[PDB]
């Protein structure tokens, strides 16, 4: 008591742990559907099946998504199976019949998968080489700005309308330069030594700007310069202090 | 209900709207409290999602062969002609959050002048893939649809049509 | 049979779908219930009977492209006309929570 | 109260359908006045009695300038 | 508001002269408004509703005769206040035409069906 | 440097 | 009066789980978003958790004292001379303390 109390009223924490979960609410079957759609299966004699599952409250799948799409790993809706981060479909929402809610989140799950890939990539250097560090650094430095707008979006759930179909809306331009980088990258972490895995990464990088050469072109070019970066100062150190100095014979004109 | 179909006639069909690449959003379902004539009235409206689904799969899929800068900027104009589709999709939720006194048939009345503007586009979807054009013919093939004889597909070409422009005006400013 | 199911069949028709109780018995003729209230329903229902027409008619020579300009800015015209009807089909329909 | 603030949002609704039903009917009543209106069509009134009235407030406002 | 004390704020707010100003006006308001205090004819908000649909007519708008139903139906989904015939007649009777006969016109029936 |  | 008490605005919340009545009734904080009074409150919650699940022989009276200002006064007043309760010469605060108050002496 007294503080289990304060718990009940102003904090929740019902749904994304084994607690039964409800919301105070007004059915009436326009947001009801789901169970309208079972009570009408049922009177058909299916024969039965029971549908217990946990009841997941509406605007907190939005607080997932959120947390998912921004960078940060490991929520309670959206679980991995294999390494992949899929949909789970033991939670219903009071609408949606439960299958528009698998295809919808399907949707934003192969965005995340894709966030979950790169960040694995960048968690995985913290636990010489120097292009791959500075392939993860520009990449970084693009995520923190990615991160901060969807962590501003996130306050507002806590400061209101709320349905998927906006956030998602808003979030478009961004999500479709997310999936160019998926394929730029992959071609450029194929394939033993450091220059030859840098080098078609970075030819890789060259050739790929030219494609698009709207908003994506931008957007791999300040991956680039990031990556060019050593090379040019090697090239002015060649230059002005006479040697060739790069360790480990980064450098792709055999010295 | 029409929170899962105004989801449904946008990029989520679910399982009452079934979704096929021959006729999609499919629906035959006994519902024991709607009308028993209410599935046609739903078939007329399945007209408008079954098109503007089609027409995310293939702003999706091109962005000899295909090649060039010239898919990302047909699709990309299909964008722009897209857009008050999705901020009259909002307004009629907004309505519906508060006011249950609205049905079915004020989402088929409101949205009647896409169930026009979406086959007569479809045609030109169609065509540049029955006949392959992928290149710099593109701008042939759109400026004499771009006549039209009814407005809504009068204006909806012109609004693609800047963008294909845009590619064109790099090629011949580059040049000259 | 209660009338609330004679005056909700009705509002149907004029969309171009059939109620439950009245159903069209020949395309050619006009629709038919299946006593003071179905000799009234007939003269209300000749609304449904002529829209068919226009919205068949306008619906096909508006993709006919060999119909030319003039004729297709007569479908516009005619879609123009049909909005409206429309708008008071969708308030007749609000209107309940029978209107005769 | 909670179900007596949702009265007081059922006449905050129509309070705003009156500014739509006004505004299309142009009338030169403003906001305040309209407000007296309401608490009088309440108690039960004859607008064929209320409309002289108004019609000689508004002229002896013109009559006293 | 009881209605005596409610029409000197009718009379605050239409001229810009105080309720220690005038009483004047407000010896006239009580004189008309007063004995004609009951209503004489029938009250129906259906009639004045079909009579707001004659106005605009009237104004060659149609456009806004038919979003004007749809706030009738609002009225009916409120249900909250308690004369609807009277505000609506009133907003009627000060409308304003931006630019005729009536013996042909009904009006409200004259409680020549009243009993008592 | 170059890249500055 | 009626009129008076019309002219109140209301939250914008709404939700799709509710179309009959859906005017908002704001989402509630967690357990990492609240502070200074839910600090109070959870440190008063783990605390009679520890007791419990020591047996009663972890007996550490007050999960609270002082506030922010009036600590960190009494921390300055502590280099005068004088000490608090734990010394002769919030429970995270006697690391903090020790600190200042190792100062002192």
């Amino acid at each position: 008591p007294d503080d289990r109390s304060w718990l009940e009223h102003h904090v929740v924490h019902q749904y994304w742990t084994a607690r039964p979960s409800q919301f105070p609410h007004s059915l009436h079957l326009h947001s009801n559907l789901a169970a309208v759609w079972d009570q009408h299966l049922y009177s058909s004699d299916p024969l039965y099946v029971p549908d217990d599952r946990v009841l997941v409250t509406e605007t907190q799948v939005i607080r997932e998504t959120l947390w998912l799409l921004s960078g940060v790993k490991k929520l309670f809706i959206f679980q991995l199976i294999d390494g992949k981060v899929t949909v789970r479909n033991n939670i219903i929402v009071t609408h949606l019949t439960h299958s528009c809610l698998r295809s919808v989140l399907e949707q934003i799950a192969a965005y995340g998968q894709v966030v979950f890939r790169l960040q694995e990539f960048i968690d995985e250097v913290m636990g010489p080489f120097r292009t791959y560090q500075a392939f993860m650094w520009a990449l970084y430095k693009y995520f923190i700005s990615f991160k901060e707008e969807l962590a501003e979006i996130e306050k507002c759930i806590i400061n209101t309308t709320i349905t998927l179909a906006i956030v998602v809306d808003k979030l478009a331009p961004r999500l479709s330069q997310l999936k160019v980088l998926h394929k730029v990258f992959s071609t450029g972490v194929a394939e033993t030594r450091n220059v030859v895995r840098a080098s078609h990464l970075l030819n890789t990088l060259y050739k790929a700007i030219l494609e698009y050469d709207e908003q994506t072109v931008s957007l791999l070019f300040s991956l680039w310069v990031e990556t060019v970066r050593p090379y040019l100062q090697t090239v002015d150190e060649w230059i002005v202090h006479g040697h060739l100095w790069d360790g480990a014979r980064e450098f792709i004109i055999q010295r | 209900m029409i929170h899962e179909l105004l989801l449904a006639l946008s990029g989520y069909p679910g399982s009452i709207f079934t979704w096929n690449k021959r006729s999609g959003l499919q629906v035959s379902q006994d519902f024991p409290f709607l009308h028993p004539s209410e599935t046609s009235v739903l078939n007329r409206l399945c007209r408008l999602g079954t098109d503007y689904i089609r027409f995310t799969e293939f702003i999706e899929q091109y962005t000899g062969g295909l090649h060039g800068i010239y898919l990302r900027a047909f699709c990309t104009g299909l964008d722009s002609v897209l857009q008050p589709y999705r901020q009259a999709l909002l307004d009629l939720e907004q309505e519906f959050l508060g006011d249950p006194h609205l049905s079915i048939s004020h989402v088929n009345y409101f949205l009647d002048q896409f169930q026009l503007l979406f086959p007569s586009v479809m045609v030109v979807v169609e065509q540049i893939k029955s006949q392959k054009i992928h290149g710099c013919q593109i701008l042939e093939t759109v400026y004499k649809h771009s006549c039209g004889g009814l407005p809504p597909v009068r204006s909806a070409l012109e609004k693609i049509l800047a963008v294909c422009h845009g590619v064109m005006y790099k090629q011949l400013s580059a040049w000259m | 049979i209660t009338e609330a199911a004679l005056v909700r069949d009705i509002l149907y028709v004029f969309q171009g779908i059939d109620g439950k109780n009245i159903k069209m018995n020949n395309t050619e003729n006009c629709y038919k219930v299946e006593r003071s209230l179905r000799d009234t329903a007939v003269r209300l229902s000749e609304l449904g009977w002529l829209h068919n027409k226009i919205r068949r008619y306008t619906d096909q020579r508006s993709l006919d492209r060999s119909f030319g300009l003039v004729g297709q800015s007569f479908c516009a015209a005619l879609h123009q006309e049909l909005r409206e009807y429309y708008r008071l089909l969708s308030v007749l329909h609000s209107q309940l929570q029978s209107l005769t | 109260a909670a179900a007596a603030a949702a009265n007081l949002n059922a006449v905050r609704e129509t309070m705003d359908v009156l500014l739509e039903i006004s505004r299309i009917l142009n009338t030169g009543l403003d906001m305040e006045t309209l407000s007296i209106c309401v608490r009088l069509c309440e108690q039960g009134i004859n607008p064929e009695a209320l409309s002289s009235v108004i019609k000689e407030l508004r002229k002896a406002t013109e009559a006293l300038k | 508001k009881s209605p005596n004390v409610l029409l000197q704020n009718l009379c605050c707010r239409i001229l810009g002269r105080s309720e220690a100003d005038v009483a004047q006006q407000f010896q006239y308001a009580v004189r008309v408004i007063g004995s004609n205090f009951a209503p004489t004819v029938e009250r129906d908000e259906f009639l004045v509703a079909e009579k707001i649909k004659k106005e605009l007519i009237r104004q060659r708008r149609e456009a806004d005769a038919a979003l004007f139903s749809e706030l009738h139906r609002k009225l009916h989904s409120q249900g909250v206040l308690k004369n609807k015939w009277s505000i609506l007649y009133l907003l009627l009777s000060l409308s304003e035409d931006p630019r005729s006969y009536a013996t042909l016109f009904a009006q409200a029936l004259p409680r020549d069906a009243h009993s008592t | 440097e170059l890249d500055d | 009066l009626w009129e008076a008490a019309l002219t109140y605005e209301a939250s914008k919340r709404r939700c799709w789980e509710r179309v009959g009545c859906p005017p908002g009734h704001r989402e509630e904080p967690y357990l990492t978003e609240a502070g200074r009074d839910a600090f109070d409150k959870f440190c008063r919650l783990h605390q009679g958790e520890l007791q419990l699940l020591a047996g009663g022989v972890l007996q550490a009276p007050q999960p609270v004292l002082v506030k922010e200002c009036e600590l960190v006064k009494d921390v300055l007043n502590v280099l005068i001379g004088v000490v608090s309760a734990t010394f002769s010469l919030p429970e995270s605060i006697s690391s903090l303390l020790s600190e200042v108050a190792e100062y002192g002496t």
